């Protein structure tokens, strides 16, 4: 049902002026939500693990996948309502968040892209959907084009993206030489024991991940990140990651991976290490994306991750999402505002936010603490359930090296808190507009999701032990 | 819909309090006091003649996530109480209103934050020790970390910043290879629960992995001498209530964390070990009482003796002794009496009125406040192991039962009692004698409220001091559970 | 200065007198 | 039990109203009948969720 | 002690010296990406690198495992110092 | 062409409260040496006497004492004792 | 049981192993780079790199490979004795006595860690829990790693803590029994 939000959109968008843009968004913002309510059911099909292949040998679905679909669509909600709606009534902030006329277009291309490589069995699937999804983010990158900083980035970005798309295509046709065959289908556990197919999947891998952020290659990705404005990149930073790892966790071609596991150690290293003598708040906050993408990387070289693996995901989707709304409440309460597409970016800008809205801070604390791992909240379950997957199979110096990259990403987690709790000389007394309440609605949603979320930790099991066994 | 309604009326009640009184430190001491009577009424309906955990309850269970459970299948949150903990939170119970009392007209700017945080902390350390899974222990033993940050960042000296951050640091790197080794039993065992841990036997190439994990963050909590080392500056640089709530309760806290968590699935690999804990434990009595000596700041040398009475505390516990495991309760329980009183005289009756901790400024005390130097020396003199104090008997035993255990540790365990006075004295004199000091000038004696904590802190170890018998009736199952002497 | 444990302290110190270590009785 | 179930999550739904007022800078009942929105749109997701493990418990049942 | 020992080295393998060390470490890594005038001829030269130096690793390593130990603590020593 | 709004108002944070009056004269000698004092591990270098406790405290007194330690394991016991009885195990 | 190790082999396999590896890394270094450099300031701007890559080659390997060989077994220790060696080779670059001296305490507590769990980056497949036996054990047996039992024999508590503390081969009861 994108495929007729798309064809029936940018008809509609075509006729539409420049002013309906934003009522737009609202519209599509409502729809996705009834393809949450109405077309949730679907997860009766799949009972006890059961999966389909459909279209011929060319999508295969699953639970796992539909999990992630769920998960896509949920995240885009939220996107779209941050695009679609005001923050204030303001003369300000209607020239710094502003969509372009075309922005849902290549949103939900975006996604279309993306869910055809989650849901792929094929590797010309694999491959289309990549390249959909490439030149979705090509384009998001640059459509803010009157900006010297998103052009350059999208510029980078191209040709970086050249680069790991046709590594990857290479793979694909290596493994074709190898074996008259496109599906991973084909492998069924006894021919990797008579085959060399190791060179060939894990370039393969290699090649789709280096696109996420791991850390041999991942200066480009944090600089793409610094340079594109603040909405385009909440977006470009959560999509590739979810969709392509959520790809390799769920094709088991790195098992007992020595590559994957050292770019697994250095990725936990120079992204812990990377991102403590920082000062801009999409730097700082872009390396907390690679040391979180490391910890997927581990799950990689397992065998049965899908509960690691799924809670995780969900994981850093809310405390993502709600780290990037925060800071987007912030711009009110700084007094310097630069660079209209990317109107806070030095952490210290932040500085007197307890004196000013204080239950922002309250929020900022409850998503930071949860990053760190903080057994209250969410994310601390992330970590544990990826420790016990990490403990049971054997990766002992993994283990240890993943803790003491969680204690060191912890400094410039709380390097946040320490700028946000500070004493401010000029505090605002009463402000005329407030904000906007189905926009905050969905902060202090995505804070009660991350506070007493570990209620229900004992239901998902139970529905996690009948949808997937 | 009892339960609820409940909830419901005293929310309404708590939302009418704030609107028509700004603070809320009334309605808080009043919860906290509550508590008190709650527990004590606990206390007397709790049989003795039996070794079970009699009050237990569920939460998060999958049946019913929102409350108790009652099903034939179980994956929540336990709790429940033997003796062993229930003493612990009557020393928990009992110091909870008298931080939200030490700090009733010292903050001002920012009232109803600081004590929310205070009672917040309060009550997860009651919670600690209800707990009965592994994880469920956890849970709650690292929720007090952010409270612990934001309540000693936002108040405090001028220092408070490095402070906060070692609170978070050292406490959290050795709290994650405790998590290390818990998430390695509970794939072992695949049930993380404190009622059938002591009947599973583990390898003892396993027990000698898993022990380490756990044995390293009790080194962290309790101080012991490689990282015993954001212990002064934490209490150095923290606000009132945060030091006695950190000194009185979070030490004793990982000396409980002993004896639940180690001393029964770990009893073979324990025996392999106590060498190491006694080269630990006695390198931490020595080496930190005698950096005692050497110290120009007041509320940092209350912070190294509390370092110094946890190593003495711990070699009774690894002791294998009836007599070590009572005499490291009755120290643990008596030294969270004497040491916040501590530090309200360092900090609340000192720092309120002159605001500089340094040493040098403070002499002669006597001349104009008589009743605090009064104090000074009777909180000196029971802190020592000077008797009819509850301290001695938990110095005493616990000297006693790491004789048992190795005899020439005992001997030079022995001269704690020499080295523990050589600094506290030292101090005393020097704050109790002399001319007054030219640079105080002259400040009010010491409060009703002030007196009336030192009075219940003081009298609470005498009872402990004359007759320690006082609290056997709980803890006479606990000292012959965990040992182990085949 | 005078003492042997003083001149030990000596390396450490930066921006600080280094002055003559005399009793206070005598 | 349903009943606990609806009541808590309800109780999370005026746990999101209560913390978006406050974010807001407006005072805690500043727009009264909102608790009551998000009170049954949470309770809803309650049912949901509940309904979703009863019948995931049945299918356990019926392999025996 | 109260000097040498308790504040002195304690502190170095505490909270004195891990500052230092992560302070060099992370002046390293960040200046890693620092020399070039152009972005896209640095990083299109570093993606060279890898897949070259990934592919000699793994060719040094299933002879002997003995001998890419040191090459990996040299490498870490070069790209964190 | 970017301030913030005008709307604000924004006023000074006081702290409130009581002025107490200065109960104390510091003393410029005493804080600097305390301040001192408390921050010395920021100047702190490695020199012979330096080594010289840190190979004795660090290295040397554990090992002294570890070595105590195990060798007298379950030598001793002197439970009930008797004339000609030898309480070492061994 | 073992086999003895050529430290002379090992040691020159590892010297053309580290020498390549300068080699490469010179080159990159070069390229990646700005100012006048040319074909020869390879090995003349290299900052040492090649001396970093053969030195510490070498160290480690003739370290591991003679502490292996006079300890006659293969464990963790001759990883921390080997990593002592190539901090020793890393620290002698600044040329400074505590510099020194942490680098080789330091390096050789990090790879004594390693070489301690296995000295594997990747995981063991018949260690590691998943491809083990576990749980209770089925009948009376060798109770072997990763595995649970109740009741384990007192012959094996005597065997492997001592005769000593509190621990006996008979419980002190029935050796005080009346007849
Ligand atoms: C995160 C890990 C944290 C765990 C370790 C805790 C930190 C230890 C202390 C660190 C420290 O003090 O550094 C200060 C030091 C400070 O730098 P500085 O400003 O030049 O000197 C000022 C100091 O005060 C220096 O002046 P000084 O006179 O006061 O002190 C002399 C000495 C003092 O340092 C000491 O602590 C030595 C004294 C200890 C004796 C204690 C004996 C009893 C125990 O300082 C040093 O030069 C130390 C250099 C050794 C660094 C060791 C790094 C080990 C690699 C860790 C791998 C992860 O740090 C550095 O020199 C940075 C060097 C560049 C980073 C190197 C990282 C490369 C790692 C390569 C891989 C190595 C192998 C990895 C394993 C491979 C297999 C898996
Ligand atoms: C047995 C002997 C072994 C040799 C070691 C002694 C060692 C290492 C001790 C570290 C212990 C590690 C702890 C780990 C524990 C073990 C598990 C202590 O070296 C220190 O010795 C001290 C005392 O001798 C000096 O302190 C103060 O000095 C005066 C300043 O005013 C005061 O007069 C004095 O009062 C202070 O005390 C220091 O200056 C000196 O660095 C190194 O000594 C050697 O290293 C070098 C590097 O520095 C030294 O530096 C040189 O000095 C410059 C001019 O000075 C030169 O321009 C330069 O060419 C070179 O840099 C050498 O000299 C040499 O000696
Ligand atoms: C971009 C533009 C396109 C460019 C195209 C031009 C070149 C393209 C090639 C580059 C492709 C991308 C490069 C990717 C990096 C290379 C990836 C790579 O090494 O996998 C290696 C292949 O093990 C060789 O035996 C590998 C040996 C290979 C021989 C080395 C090269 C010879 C050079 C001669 C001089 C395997 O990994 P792995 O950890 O799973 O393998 C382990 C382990 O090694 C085995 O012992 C275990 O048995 C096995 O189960 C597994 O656990
Ligand atoms: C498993 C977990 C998965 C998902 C859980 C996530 C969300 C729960 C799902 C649905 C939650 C549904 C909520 C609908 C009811 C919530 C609700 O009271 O209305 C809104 C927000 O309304 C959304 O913001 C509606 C936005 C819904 C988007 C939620 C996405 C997050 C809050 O009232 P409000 O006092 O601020 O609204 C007032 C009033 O309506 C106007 O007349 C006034 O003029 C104005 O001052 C305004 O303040
Ligand atoms: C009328 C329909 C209402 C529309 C609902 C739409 C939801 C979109 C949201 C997606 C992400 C949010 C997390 C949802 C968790 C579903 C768990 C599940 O059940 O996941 C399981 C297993 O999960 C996993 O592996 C791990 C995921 C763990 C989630 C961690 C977050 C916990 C806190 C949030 C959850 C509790 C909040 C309840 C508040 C009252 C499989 O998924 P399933 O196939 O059983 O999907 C269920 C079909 N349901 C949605 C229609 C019921
Ligand atoms: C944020 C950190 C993460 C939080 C994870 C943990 C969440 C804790 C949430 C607080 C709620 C727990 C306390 C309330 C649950 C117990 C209420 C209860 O009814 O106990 C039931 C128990 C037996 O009752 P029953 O079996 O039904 O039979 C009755 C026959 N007369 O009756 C009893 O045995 C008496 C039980 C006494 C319980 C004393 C607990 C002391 C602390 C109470 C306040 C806790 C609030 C802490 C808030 C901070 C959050 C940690
Ligand atoms: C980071 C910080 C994280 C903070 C974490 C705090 C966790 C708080 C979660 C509270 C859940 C635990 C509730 C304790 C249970 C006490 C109780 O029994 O309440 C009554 C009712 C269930 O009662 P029932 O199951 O019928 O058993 C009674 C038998 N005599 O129970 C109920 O109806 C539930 C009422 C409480 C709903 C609160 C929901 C959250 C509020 C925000
Ligand atoms: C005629 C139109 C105008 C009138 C509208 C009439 C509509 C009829 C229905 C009204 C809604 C009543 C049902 C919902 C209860 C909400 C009551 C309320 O106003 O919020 C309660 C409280 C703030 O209420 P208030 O006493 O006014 O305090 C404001 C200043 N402190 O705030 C809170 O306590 C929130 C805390 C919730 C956390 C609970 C967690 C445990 C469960
Ligand atoms: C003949 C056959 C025998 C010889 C074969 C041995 C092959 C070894 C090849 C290794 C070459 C060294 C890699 C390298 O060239 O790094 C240089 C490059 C930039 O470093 P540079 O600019 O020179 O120094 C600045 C310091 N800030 O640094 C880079 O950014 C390149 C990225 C790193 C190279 C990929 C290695 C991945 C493995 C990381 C190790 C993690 C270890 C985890 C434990
Ligand atoms: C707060 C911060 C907390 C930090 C906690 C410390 C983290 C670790 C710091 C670095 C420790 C470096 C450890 C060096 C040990 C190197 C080693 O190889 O140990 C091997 C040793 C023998 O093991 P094995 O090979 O099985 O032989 C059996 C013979 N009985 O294995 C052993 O016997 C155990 C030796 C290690 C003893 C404990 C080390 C300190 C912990």
């Amino acid at each position: 049902m994108l495929i007729l939000a798309i064809i029936s959109l940018i008809t509609f968008v075509s006729m539409s002026k420049l002013s309906d843009n934003r009522a737009i968004i609202r519209l599509i913002n409502i729809y996705l939500i009834l393809v949450l309510v109405l077309d949730s059911f679907l997860y009766l099909l799949f009972l006890n693990n059961q999966t389909y292949t459909v279209m011929g040998e060319l999508l295969i679905f699953n639970s796992f996948t539909f999990y992630i679909d769920m998960l896509i669509y949920f995240i885009m909600i939220v996107i779209s309502s941050l695009y679609g709606y005001n923050l204030y009534n303001n003369n300000l902030y209607k020239t710094l968040f502003e969509p372009k006329k075309e922005l849902i277009i290549l949103f939900l291309i975006n996604i279309l892209g993306a869910l055809l490589i989650v849901h792929s069995n094929d590797f010309i699937t694999l491959f289309v959907a990549i390249e959909l999804q490439s030149y979705s983010i090509y384009l998001i990158t640059a459509i803010y084009n009157s900006s010297y900083k998103a052009s350059k980035a999208s510029m980078l970005y191209f040709f970086m993206g050249g680069i790991l798309s046709i590594l990857i295509a290479y793979s694909i046709n290596t493994y074709y030489s190898v074996l008259n065959s496109y599906t991973l289908h084909s492998l069924d556990s006894l021919i990797i024991n008579t085959l060399d197919l190791n060179l060939i999947l894990i370039a393969l891998s290699l090649g789709l991940l280096f696109k996420i952020g791991i850390a041999p290659l991942h200066k480009w990705l944090i600089s793409i990140y610094e340079n594109t404005p603040i909405l385009i990149t909440i977006y470009i930073s959560l999509i590739p990651k979810i969709s392509i790892l959520s790809y390799l966790v769920l094709s088991n071609i790195s098992i007992n991976s020595l590559v994957i596991s050292i770019l697994a150690i250095l990725t936990l290293l120079v992204g812990s290490v990377g991102g403590l003598l920082q000062i801009k708040i999409k730097r700082l906050l872009a390396f907390s994306g690679l040391t979180n993408a490391g910890y997927m990387m581990l799950l990689l070289l397992l065998n049965n991750n899908e509960f690691s693996y799924l809670y995780y995901i969900t994981q850093y989707s809310i405390s993502h999402l709600a780290i990037f709304m925060i800071i987007i409440f912030s711009i009110y309460y700084i007094n310097y505002i630069n660079n209209q597409y990317n109107p806070i970016i030095y952490v210290n800008q932040l500085k007197g936010l307890i004196h000013d809205n204080a239950y922002l801070v309250l929020s900022m604390a409850i998503v930071v603490f949860s990053f760190i791992g903080i057994p209250p909240l969410l994310g601390f379950f992330g970590k544990l359930n990826i420790l016990m997957s990490i403990l049971n199979n054997g990766y002992y110096f993994i283990s240890i090296v993943l803790i003491v990259a969680s204690l060191i990403s912890a400094l410039y987690y709380l390097y946040l808190l320490n700028v946000s709790i500070q004493d401010k000389n000029n505090i605002l007394i009463n402000s005329n507009e407030t904000v906007s309440s189905v926009l905050s609605y969905i902060l202090s949603s995505l804070i009660i999701l991350i506070t007493f979320g570990f209620i229900y930790n004992s239901l998902i099991i139970d529905i996690f032990n009948v949808y997937f066994n | 819909m009892f339960l609820t309604s409940i909830l419901l009326s005293s929310l309404y009640l708590f939302n009418r309090i704030l609107a028509w009184q700004g603070n809320v430190k009334h309605f808080y001491l009043f919860a906290s006091n509550l508590l008190l009577l709650f527990i004590v009424v606990l206390y007397i309906n709790f049989n003795t003649f039996s070794n079970s955990f009699q009050f237990n309850f569920e939460l998060f269970n999958s049946l019913n996530p929102f409350g108790l459970s009652n099903s034939d299948i179980s994956n929540g949150l336990l709790f429940g109480i033997d003796g062993l903990s229930l003493t612990f939170i009557l020393l928990t119970v009992l110091l909870i209103p008298l931080t939200l009392l030490g700090n009733w007209y010292n903050i001002n700017f920012n009232s109803n934050l600081y004590y929310t945080l205070v009672l917040a902390i309060g009550l997860v350390i009651l919670l600690n020790f209800w707990a009965l899974d592994y994880i469920s222990f956890y849970i709650l033993f690292e929720a007090t970390l952010p409270l612990l940050f934001i309540l000693i960042h936002i108040y405090g000296s001028s220092d408070s910043e490095r402070a906060s951050f070692y609170v978070l640091m050292f406490t959290l790197s050795g709290s994650l290879f405790m998590l290390l080794s818990i998430v390695v039993i509970s794939i072992v065992l695949n049930t993380t629960n404190f009622i059938n841990h002591n009947l599973f036997v583990l390898s003892l190439d396993l027990q000698t992995i898993i022990w380490l994990g756990l044995f390293i963050a009790i080194m962290v909590k309790t101080p012991l001498f490689p990282i015993h080392v954001w212990l002064p500056v934490v209490h150095s640089e923290s606000p009132l209530a945060g030091s006695m709530i950190l000194a009185g309760l979070i030490l004793k806290l990982a000396l409980y964390a002993i004896l639940r968590l180690l001393l029964p699935l770990l009893c073979e690999a324990q025996i392999l070990y106590t060498p190491m804990i006694y080269i630990i434990s006695l390198l931490t009595i020595i080496l930190t009482s005698l950096a005692t000596l050497r110290q120009i700041d007041l509320k940092v040398i209350i912070a190294y003796s509390s370092i110094s009475h946890m190593g003495i505390a711990i070699l009774g516990v690894c002791s294998n002794t009836s007599l070590g495991i009572y005499g490291s309760i009755v120290l643990g329980v008596a030294h969270g009496f004497v040491s916040p009183a501590l530090f309200l005289i360092v900090g609340g009756i000192l720092y309120d009125r002159y605001h500089i901790r340094i040493v040098n400024y403070y002499k002669g005390l006597t001349t104009y406040m008589p009743q605090l130097a009064t104090y000074i020396i009777i909180l000196s003199f029971a802190n020592i192991g000077t008797p009819l104090t509850g301290n001695f008997t938990g110095e005493f035993l616990s000297l006693q039962g790491g004789f048992i255990r190795n005899p020439i540790i005992g001997g030079i365990s022995c001269i704690s009692v020499l080295l523990a006075a050589i600094y506290q004295l030292k101090l005393t004199n020097k704050l109790t004698g002399g001319i007054s000091s030219i640079y105080m000038h002259r400040t009010n004696d010491v409060t009703i409220r002030e007196k009336f904590i030192m009075n219940i802190l003081i009298i609470s170890t005498l009872i402990i001091g004359i007759c320690p018998q006082i609290m056997y009736n709980l803890l006479y199952w606990t000292v012959n559970n965990y040992i182990y002497i085949i | 200065i005078r003492a042997s444990f003083d001149k030990a302290e000596e390396p450490m110190l930066g921006d600080y007198p280094d002055i003559d270590p005399f009793p206070a009785q005598l | 039990a349903l009943f606990t179930s609806l009541v808590g999550a309800s109780g999370l739904g005026f746990a999101t109203k209560f913390l978006s007022n406050k974010i807001r800078l407006k005072p805690a009942g500043y727009y009264p009948l909102g608790y009551v929105f998000s009170g049954v749109a949470w309770a809803g997701l309650g049912l949901v969720l509940h309904n979703v493990h009863q019948h995931s418990l049945e299918v356990l049942e019926k392999k025996k | 002690i109260a000097h040498h020992v308790d504040k002195g080295s304690l502190y170095r393998l505490g909270p004195v010296g891990i500052n230092r060390l992560l302070n060099k470490a992370s002046y390293n890594v960040i200046n890693l990406s620092s020399n070039t005038r152009s972005s896209l001829s640095m990083n299109s030269m570093l993606i060279l690198i890898t897949i070259v130096s990934l592919l000699l690793l793994v060719l040094v390593m299933n002879v002997n495992f003995i001998i890419v130990i040191p090459v990996l603590i040299s490498i870490l020593y070069i790209l964190f110092s | 062409e970017l301030k913030p709004s005008s709307a604000i108002q924004r006023g000074p944070l006081n702290k409130g409260g009581w002025d107490a009056p200065h109960a104390l004269h510091n003393d410029g000698a005493i804080d600097r040496y305390a301040h001192w004092r408390t921050f010395y591990q920021e100047r702190f270098k490695y020199t012979r006497a330096t080594g010289k406790s840190t190979l004795i405290f660090l290295v040397a007194f554990p090992a002294l004492i570890g070595y105590v330690a195990y060798q007298s394991e379950g030598l001793f016991e002197f439970a009930g004792k008797r004339r000609g009885e030898s309480v070492t195990t061994r | 049981h073992f086999h003895p190790y050529n430290t002379l082999g090992l040691a020159t396999q590892s010297a053309m192993v580290g020498l390549g590896a300068g080699v490469v890394a010179a080159a990159a270094r070069n390229s990646l780079a700005t100012g006048p450099r040319n074909i020869l300031t390879t090995f003349s701007k290299s900052g040492g790199v090649v001396t970093i890559f053969t030195g510490a080659s070498i160290a480690y390997v003739f370290t591991y490979c003679s502490a292996a060989n006079l300890r006659e077994r293969k464990d963790g220790w001759n990883h921390m004795w080997a990593g002592a060696a190539t901090g020793a080779v890393l620290g002698a670059r600044t040329k400074l006595v505590p510099a020194f001296i942490g680098w080789t305490v330091l390096c050789g507590a990090a790879c004594g860690l390693f070489g301690w769990t296995g000295a594997r980056f990747n995981a063991d497949r018949k260690a590691s829990l998943e491809q083990s036996p576990k749980g209770f054990v089925q009948e009376d047996a060798h109770q072997t790693f990763w595995e649970v039992v109740h009741r384990r024999p007192l012959s094996l508590t005597v065997e492997q803590l001592g005769e000593g503390r509190g621990i006996n081969a008979v419980p002190i009861a029935t050796a005080t029994e009346a007849p």
